[PDB]
RNA sequence: AAAA
RNA sequence: CAAACCGCCUCUGCCCGCG
RNA sequence: GUGGAAAGGCGGGCAGAGGCGGUUUG
């Protein structure tokens, strides 16, 4: 559906956006392609508001640092998950606009995937999440928003 | 015809990045460690390449101490595509033009090609030094270790110069201060002559000292500085004894202009 | 240097069905003529109107480089330049389609080898290619080396390069506009081609396309259906020619 | 066409019953590139060499029939003789 | 085709922004040692586009003297789609239109890309000067050890035109007299012409300390006044022996307007022996 | 004859990255698993062009040693195009030129060929040491099998040296840091032999810590590094009993500097009290 | 809601020096008290010279968060009333002690209070 | 070796 | 208590030599 | 009483040229 993303995708693409989201309510949800098969319909609706891209590579360098950390970088990889918690609403905490509402499709889903890791594995438990974080990217990158 | 060998000169040391330093790949990281690093294809084609110019520029003047130097007349190979003619640059590349010399005797004569080696079609003279990839220092190590960023994205813009309409960029490069340490092999194949390619070594350290590595450089990402260690010499005896019989010179607070002499290598004269 | 084998696929089976020696010596003829005499025809250029659109790296030419070593009664060996010899090959069986009535078959098995190269070996790699592309289908064609988890089918292939090369490849070595100085697009995706063969369970090949086309890209079920390969997995021999037949 | 049976197949094949062949060989015939330099100006030259490389548990095995004492005298030290010193080829590359 | 060296012309000295600059609210800041500094692409950029106004309107006087400015003509290639008309600025850069000559050898002629260099397709003719980052000086370490306020936090506040509200917000910006170190060495290609971009660049200099650096600089964001330590020239000869044998202008006092006063012969001599 | 194996293991450290190649451009590796490996036949050979040229230094101080360097001028036989005149590296091969001597019973007091194996006419002294294939350490197996990446691709690229054109090419490198593990089988033919061939051996092995090993070497892709484990003696008693009558030298720690002076006054004399 | 700010008041209680929790009672709590601006700039930016590089700069600090409820007066005294305490707690610990350890918990709280604040008001 |  | 934008483009991307 | 014996896929090649974090707000 290249061409969905028409003007009233984001009153099409909310159909049951954030349910099977809190569904989600842990990091290890489902390995198969309902990641992806989620991750093509979150990023469907951004697009048709505004969502400021470049203020998400933070969380890739700390998820760079964690992954060190996972090649036997440091034993604890706790903290690093708990300051991308500590800058989880820092943003819209900053200067809000026009692109805001696209960010009411980016908060809900945020503490679904982000108040588990305190008991959790910290190599494992957290590549279904690395991979939701970059096909949301990569896909809205290709449905031409960036 | 007549490869020899009677020692290895081994200068180690630290390479300083007094400004910012751009490789790109980004900078290049080593997949294991992380970190950033420099690699030796990048420093040699710079010793080089500047080298080369020096060579350029002295090209009528040196044809009596350096023989297939008559050979050159200064200049590219671009405004007329041949290879191998009466100009300096004598070999494309991909659609870019390098000297190198075409034959073993040839460049058995040429500075540059004594030194950093040559290439071609019937005949080859390989290299003399070896330049090692120079990966960060002990203290770096445990910088990073520590926590401290290791690199910087650095955000540049472009200015429109009527309406001051602008448009950014960003980069990424190594934080400046930041310290790799290298090595650099001198293959001692003759004892005619090395005082020659050490001293054609030490003025293309020199120049690299005054100009960037990699990156922008015009811009300021350059800007190394080279913080010496230790000349040593490993001569033929060193490899089958085993015993510590290698000349060390003492350098450990100079300037790569203050190597370059005489009272500096003259263990390594009389050992010949 | 393109160096083709290749025969007609289960012969001995229509052989033994003729019931007379009058049936039999004209089917053997036929079967005789076609390699004897109808692929030198071809390879002048002719019957075009029959053969028509193939997958084709340059115009024809008109005096081509081709040398057929052998070619008798079901098979050929032939070498030629190496970007001639992947017309010659569809090409013939375009034409060995239309002399049969579209009841015989045939399999290829391909090689590019480096000109100077000892002959036993340059035989026993596509001697084996075409087992290799013989032994899975009988209608095949093993248009280049590919690495797996090997062959085509040949309408597959020409249903292909309909497709996938046309939008990528001009003609005569050259790629499309803007597509030029993208060179670098179209070596990656082979990479992202590579991370299916080292899991083909894994989706990631999915965004990271979708992510290089945005600076193929979805995945369906039609594959999952019986787990036969995705539509990544069938693009290693379509952008691979183009790539060595333009500036490598 | 097949050239090995398995040891099931095989006692099945020598009194005439119908039998499976393997559907997997256990090595491959790869030609590996070599160079021959020389030593003042490393001008290459290359010629290729084909050889049997294995898989992961796979390898080679033969039979032995008559008595104990020449195995154990004779072909038990010739085998552990020639486990480093290999059996044909270029065995000081470390190949036999 | 034939680049040569000859020798590296080496400016050193201090920039003494006398009002209280702004790079860039966050001044953009060494990572390792916390402190601003001066970058050289700001600097390089800066006197680039105050030079290429100095040359695009007024082509008369230089075009009998650098040729291939003939293909020019004062304006800009805004309004129009073309990258190569007879509009001055003739590369976009993505959304700007800026001056780079598109081949070698009219750079080789012009009067902007044979000094501040010039990108191409497979012409690309190298830079002259590099410019690098000015970081403080030490008796700017020393004033940071006493814990003084290398930059501050001005107030800008934005009235409304119209229900006379108030609407103010901070930037940050280096404290007046903060002395960064600038480096500029030029690198003689050619004995003939390295006058004229001598010349040049302290022309760009004093076109420079008219205007500002950095920031608004309309609002005050600039002023920047160099201080020139030691001109040098290092000859070729220097990278082989290493000695002191390196030509020294002494100008420790002096100005970029009084440098570019006459008495750059007079000044320069020593480097005209040279060559 | 034949007086036992002296079996050296250990370990090879890639310092930098390890590239050997394979015919965009991949290096070598093993064609089921998929992962790389260093032949015995690269590391072999460069360890007899280091001895080889060590040799040509030394044909005039070695000749009372080892006789049959009084046959050899220190020289090459490339321009005088006659095999065996008198030069060292007498031998043609396909292009190029190495020492193998022509007969065995002057290969028998020549150290090169006494080592490394030559081939003559009617004669062949075959070789003497055996260089085993050295594969990845089970740890970098599991390494493997974590994801992580066991070989690279590093871009580099050309540089025109007047209008600075950028020509790239890539080389698929061995990640720096690698570990492989080797094995080197010397044969004990003659008692009188063992201990110039296993000084010569680790002289060459030493040579090759301060050279390289394949690929773009002087671009900084070798620097290899022996970590020795064990050798081991096996003696003639060994092959024929079977218990564990082999003297096994423990230098775990141990550099091969470190190998040839503190270990073979000491650590070989357990083995010289058997020959 | 008046059994937030008892349990906030608990939980100060409960905040004694400056290695608070291991968990997410840190940002448990900085939920709670996020829920002005420029006035908390004054330390947002003290937070800032913590890091490059001493004895009097705690002082300093202790002083500046006395001086919020020390410059503003009249009915910002039960709004402000949290503000010393859960804080302070988490700095009398800090005398004697290495600059390089238990601040950024502090550090932490300090900013996720106000990372937390514009966007729950 | 599918009549090379 | 910061309002608004711009958040990468331009060019090459394996060759010469052994069979 | 081994289809063997001997044989470094390697020499040379800068990820580079160009680009003000900037325009307006007492
Ligand atoms: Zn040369
Ligand atoms: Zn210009
Ligand atoms: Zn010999």
């Amino acid at each position: 559906k290249k061409m969905l993303e028409k003007g009233k995708q984001w009153e099409a693409i909310q159909p049951y956006f954030d349910n099977v989201v809190r569904e989600a309510k842990n990091f290890l949800e489902w390995s198969p392609n309902k990641r992806l098969a989620n991750a093509v319909t979150v990023a469907a609706y951004l697009t048709s508001q505004g969502l400021k891209t470049n203020q998400v590579r933070k969380i890739l360098d700390m998820a760079r640092t964690t992954e060190l950390k996972v090649k036997r970088g440091e034993g604890d990889i706790k903290d690093d998950l708990v300051k991308m918690r500590y800058l989880l609403a820092y943003t819209v905490g900053k200067a809000t606009g026009q692109s805001k509402y696209s960010l009411d499709a980016f908060h809900r889903i945020l503490d679904p995937m982000l108040e588990v890791l305190m008991g959790s594995p910290k190599k494992e438990n957290f590549e279904k999440f690395y991979d939701f974080l970059q096909a949301v990217v990569a896909y809205h990158k290709f449905f031409g928003g960036g | 015809m007549d490869r020899r060998f009677y020692g290895k000169i081994v200068i180690k040391g630290k390479i300083k990045a007094v400004t910012g330093l751009h490789i790109g790949s980004p900078v290049i990281k080593d997949p294991h460690t992380g970190l950033p690093y420099i690699p030796g294809s990048s420093l040699k084609g710079r010793l080089r390449s500047l080298f080369e110019i020096l060579v350029n520029s002295r090209l009528g003047e040196w044809r009596e101490k350096y023989p297939s130097l008559a050979n050159y007349s200064p200049g590219s190979c671009r405004p007329d595509n041949q290879e191998n003619c009466g100009k300096f640059f004598n070999r494309k590349i991909n659609r870019g033009w390098i000297h190198v010399c075409p034959d073993y005797e040839t460049a058995l004569a040429c500075p540059v090609c004594r030194l950093f080696g040559a290439s071609g079609k019937e005949s080859n003279f390989p290299s003399r030094i070896i330049v090692r990839d120079a990966f960060l220092t002990k203290e770096w190590e445990e910088k990073w270790r520590a926590g401290e960023a290791i690199t910087e994205a650095k955000i540049e813009v472009g200015i429109d110069r009527v309406t001051s309409q602008a448009n950014p960029r960003t980069n990424e490069r190594v934080v400046a201060g930041a310290e790799f340490e290298f090595e650099i092999i001198y293959n001692v194949e003759n004892t005619t002559h090395w005082r020659d390619d050490i001293k054609n070594l030490l003025t293309a350290m020199a120049l690299l000292e005054d100009s960037y590595l990699g990156g922008s450089g015009s811009r300021g990402y350059g800007k190394v500085k080279f913080i010496f260690d230790s000349f040593e010499f490993r001569p033929l005896d060193y490899y089958r004894t085993g015993k510590d019989e290698d000349i060390v010179s003492i350098d450990a607070r100079e300037k790569s202009v203050s190597d370059i002499f005489d009272s500096l290598f003259s263990e390594v004269e009389g050992k010949l | 240097l393109g160096v083709m084998k290749g025969d007609v696929d289960r012969l001995g089976e229509f052989f033994s069905s003729m019931d007379s020696p009058s049936k039999l010596a004209t089917a053997s003829r036929f079967m005789d003529y076609f390699f004897k005499g109808y692929i030198g025809a071809i390879i002048e250029g002719k019957f075009g109107y029959i053969i028509g659109d193939v997958p084709s790296l340059r115009d024809w030419p008109e005096e081509p480089d081709i040398v057929v070593v052998y070619a008798g009664g079901d098979a050929f060996f032939i070498v030629g330049a190496w970007d001639q010899i992947f017309e010659l090959a569809f090409r013939v069986r375009r034409a060995f389609n239309a002399y049969t009535g579209g009841k015989l078959t045939l399999s290829v098995g391909l090689g590019y080898f480096d000109e100077r190269t000892p002959i036993y070996r340059m035989a026993d790699v596509v001697s084996e290619r075409l087992d290799t592309a013989k032994d899975e289908g009988r209608n095949r064609v093993f248009v280049v080396g590919r690495s797996r988890p090997l062959s085509y089918e040949w309408n597959h292939y020409e249903e292909l390069w309909r497709t996938y090369a046309p939008r990528i490849y001009a003609g005569n070595g050259r790629l499309k506009g803007k597509l030029e100085s993208k060179k670098g697009l179209l070596w990656k995706l082979l990479e992202i081609r590579e991370l299916y063969v080292r899991d083909p369970n894994d989706v990631r090949w999915a965004y990271l396309t979708a992510y290089l086309l945005g600076r193929l890209v979805g995945i369906d079920t039609k594959a999952v259906e019986r787990k036969e390969p995705q539509p990544v997995y069938w693009v290693d021999g379509v952008l691979k020619i183009v790539l060595m037949a333009v500036r490598r | 066409k097949a050239k090995y049976l398995d040891l099931k197949n095989f006692e099945l094949a020598l009194r005439l019953r119908p039998f499976t062949i393997p559907e997997e060989i256990p090595y491959a015939r790869v030609d590996v590139p070599r160079v021959v330099l020389d030593r003042v100006t490393q001008d290459s030259s290359i010629y290729f060499w084909e050889e049997i490389r294995f898989r992961e548990k796979s390898g080679v095995y033969f039979l032995y029939s008559g008595p104990r004492e020449v195995f154990d005298g004779y072909i038990a030290p010739a085998m552990r003789f020639l486990g480093d010193t290999g059996i044909g080829g270029k065995s000081t590359w470390g190949a036999g």
